[PDB]
RNA sequence: UUUUCGCUUCCUUUUUUUGGUUGCGCACCUACAAAUUGCCAACUCAGAACUGCUUACGGCGGGGAAUCCAACUGUAUAAUU
RNA sequence: GAUCUGGUUGAUUCUGCCAGUAGUCAUAUGCUUGUUUCAAGGACUUAGCCAUGCAUGCCUCAGAAUCACUGCAUUGCAGGAAUCUGCGCAUGGCUCAUUACAUCAGACGUAAUCUGCCGCCAAAAUUUUGCGGUCUCCGCAUUACUGGAUAACUUGGCGAAACGCCAAGCUAAUACAUGAACCAAUCGGACGCUCUCUUUUUCUAUGUCGCGGCUUGUGUUUACGCACUUGUCGUGGCGAUGAGACGUCCAGCGAAUGAAUGAAAUUAGAACCAACGCCUCCACCCGGGGGCAGUAACACUCAGACGUGUUGACUCAAUUCAUUCCGUGCGAAAGCCGAGCCUUUUUGCUCGGCGUCUACUGACGAACAACUGCCCUAUCAGCCAGUGAUGGCCGUGUAGUGGACUGCCAUGGCGUUGACGGGAGCGGGGGAUUAGGGUUCGAUUCCGGAGAGGGAGCCUGAGAAAUAGCUACCACUUCUACG
RNA sequence: AGAAACACGGGAGCGGUUCCUCCUCACUUUCACGCAUGUCAUGCAUGCGAGGGGGCGUCCGUGAAUUUUACUGUGACCAAAAAAGUGCGACCAAAGCAGUCUGCCGACUUGAAUUACAAAGCAUGGGAUAACGAAGCAUCACACCGUUUCG
RNA sequence: CUUCUUCACGCGAAAGCUUGGAGGUUACAGUCUCAGGGGGGAGUACGUUCGCAAGAGUGAAACUUAAAGAAAUUGACGGA
């Protein structure tokens, strides 16, 4: 947004050139607009967020251009210094043969998140790969998980 | 030649990054082309394992399609207005995806002209027509609105457009008329840098 | 809104105290966009092009590597040092 | 064979290391060899240097006389000198120089592409030409049809040489050229100045009614005439009963740009008004009033269709319009064998199996990519951001993805599970040896990779940086009558 | 880990039931240019016919759709290079795929079988593991069945 | 804190070994951690880092060698 068009620069979609004929009443004082948003890819389905939401990015596929088809991976959210795009980390245990143990392993994965989302490090993720995004980028941020749709809504009702 | 890699920029510990090999032939790319407006001189080059590209240098007119309208006429790229990146850009009318030119608008207005009948300025062909000409207009008195705004720049004949395919590569360029907010914007931000 | 914001009317307690009530004011952007825009304004640095060809005004610290010696800055034989 | 034994004491019991010991069928070498069977064999050091010698071509029956030559008495298929024709030539062989999350592997992505060869197929714009004439345009035509150079050869010739070389002169190709069709698909768009109800039967089909005019100020060669539509009126209608038709005019078949097209989610009551749709008095029809499709209908063959591509996954395909294009408009002006019938046979006319031959798919393959996994080493730790470092922006730019790259912007990114640097070899299959547990190797014959004079660079091709290709540089080398 | 909701396409289903004059062996308004069964070879004949309705308890496909859901180990299977190493007496050893044939101017007939840190996927399972429960207060100071409602 | 009587097998090469020893372990396995890994060369080297300064911290190879060690035992011996 920024009262439409945060940006210097809209841009294009492959979808938005207009269907300026339905005039549908605002109903309830919504409508709401059509949108490019989609069925998600090899299953799922979006947020109302992108639906309904205003942002914008190419680099999202969700809503936008890129497409992700492959491994899709789960991980720790790592970093968000930079912008709408992320790192997630992966710790794992890496076990030796001849010593019958596991030591601690890791290894990080930037993937660029759609703009419709919003995580913070720690916080799990599921990322899909895709055709390179960027150099650093063949992810994109799939859905960033959390538990019973709220994360401890009803035991969490503090005090005063 | 140049190499499309990653594979030579730092490993992201900073880490050096090395050689194996070769620079391989088949990542080498072509430093930039791209047209400069004015008479074409368009290569079709033999491209990856054959093929053509096209190899635009300059070139003059263009079919500015009316997304609104659907039909699309060839005309003059009048010129360019509005190169996103650059004043050097638009100075050096070095047409890219995406750059915003300037049309004629003489078969856009005749267009409309003919299809509903109705023009601003100019008549060539009104006069050649009950009626079934009756019916051009009684379409269009259905439902239409132009903008007005549109309607003045084809007074004038000079209409903002911008280009949809990317010449640097095809050679060539097309283009709709740039649009409604983005426009307004675009107004504004053509007049707010003097 | 069980407190020392204030007062009026009214009710309640004895009360023309309080408390409740009412009207208004007192604290509280909760009035809040952006600050759009208007105006005027500055030469700094920077950037880029265009362009071509010049140890050229001016003014402009040689450097290195060691040995001896004195820490240093200071001081001085007017008028050889 | 899951043992050791030999070696420190004055003895003694001890911790304990060396010596031996078993392999390695691993290298060298010494010695010493009956057969004979079964055998790897210049990696290693210097990817040192190299004479030498030798190591990509080939045609069928199925593209091309050339009078060379050859063939045969002669023909003469043939052959063919000797080419123009094609594919391939970019698997090899050789090596490990190179190399270290790079690469090898598992294990993957390629909706981020590009793909000669192949299977598996599929096609519609035309004019040709000829003739005739004539405008060189039209007309006509059973239309049968076509165009241009250049190998090899000849000569002359050049030169020390070379891969040294000209020069003219001579003729064919599925090479080059036009590409040539006058014949026919269902199929769009745009205009009308155009015309205004198509075919039949008793009882029967549809896709039927065309259906405006006057006329203000104003407008025709300065005295006729339309119209505008203000006004007025016609089938309602204060200015067009069109639909239908008849014509015209633009390809509707690749590609490209644009635009639009992309499921099977409540009960709306039902009502109004606008729509079609349907039925209703007659009359062959036209016409001609009615009423309905929602509290109600039964007949002239007489009230509510033939349309949801393709993956879990597309901005995918696939279609239409618009606008557009220097690859397709393969659609046949070329070449076998086979045969027909005419014709003698041939020409002609037939039929049959193959050639040159484009787009889409598939293989095929190649490019491109992650997750996972790899070896030494901290008196190696922080590394990492002139820009590319991390990311974010538009475009570039590429076969496409992507900082690949620009241009703008943010300020990142990585590391003590050790980053960065530095160490060591390509990396797997595997190899090797240990009861067991384990050690160690992996040059090389397995793969995958890598590489290729040193070094870079390119052209071409489907395809290579392509190494018995070029190009220039370094280092080295040959030849010269030393140009 | 399915399941509960909705919804949409195939539902005397794909399977299943239940009431009914379902009891009636022609289903169409047409197109249904079919089928089965025969002959005559398509001439001739027969037929396509409990249809249907009520009920379903209920099936299948699927959907856009409403709500709510850990790991690992083990299990099992799933997914693959040349191998010496795992296969038929090759004379036989080092090997092989052969070979069984006069009995074969011919038959029989081949050729077993095979494994890794790591692979995800799947089945379980709970033993152990992280995620969270952290932290208590919104719960008086999970929110609930859930009716009737004509308000 | 014991001492340590005294007891424990046990553990140990012994010497010896308690609170809950060096015990309860090749019948090898509670956690965490440091260290160690023939001997000598050297704990040193201009190796490197603290440190005013000693010097600490950290810390080699070359070179060399067949032992070095340990406890007990007995013996010998003693300016015992």
């Amino acid at each position: 947004d920024l009262t439409v068009q945060h940006e210097k620069a809209y841009q294009r979609q492959t979808a938005v050139n207009e269907n300026i004929r339905t005039a549908s009443k605002k109903h309830v004082n919504r409508s709401g607009h059509i949108r490019y948003s989609k069925k998600i890819g090899l299953g799922f389905a979006t947020p109302k967020a992108a639906i309904n939401g205003k942002y914008i990015d190419r680099k999202c596929p969700f809503t936008s251009n890129v497409s992700i088809r492959g491994r899709i991976l789960r991980g720790v959210v790592h970093s968000t210094k930079m912008r709408r795009s992320i790192v997630i980390r992966r710790n794992y245990l890496h076990f030796i043969r001849k010593y019958q143990r596991y030591q601690k392993r890791h290894r990080n994965i930037t993937v660029h998140c759609s703009p419709c989302f919003d995580p913070k490090p720690g916080d799990e993720v599921v990322v899909g790969q895709c055709r390179p995004l960027s150099k650093t980028i063949r992810y994109n941020v799939l859905q960033v998980v959390s538990k019973s749709a709220a994360d401890k809504m009803g035991k969490k009702f503090s005090k005063n | 030649g140049i190499v499309r890699s990653r594979l030579h920029k730092r490993k992201i510990t900073g880490g050096k990054t090395k050689i194996h090999r070769k620079r391989m032939k088949a990542e080498l790319g072509r430093l930039p082309a791209n047209t400069k407006l004015g008479p074409r001189r368009v290569s079709p080059v033999r491209a990856r394992g054959g093929n053509f590209k096209l190899r635009g240098l300059r070139l003059d007119t263009g079919n500015f399609a009316w997304g609104t309208e659907a039909s699309a006429q060839r005309a003059r790229i009048l010129d360019v207005v509005y190169n996103a990146t650059s004043n050097e850009l638009v100075r050096t009318k070095t047409l890219v995806k995406n750059c915003i030119v300037v049309v004629d608008a003489a078969p856009f207005r005749l267009w409309y002209a003919k299809h509903y009948g109705i023009d601003l300025g100019a008549s060539k062909s009104k006069k050649a027509t009950s009626s079934k000409l009756k019916r051009k207009w009684e379409y269009r008195r259905k439902h239409h609105k132009i903008e007005k705004a549109l309607a003045d720049q084809l007074r004038e004949g000079r209409l903002l457009a911008r280009i949809t395919s990317r010449p640097g590569q095809t050679g060539r360029a097309d283009g709709a008329l740039l649009e409604g907010a983005e426009l307004q914007f675009y107004l504004k931000k053509l007049d707010k840098k003097k």
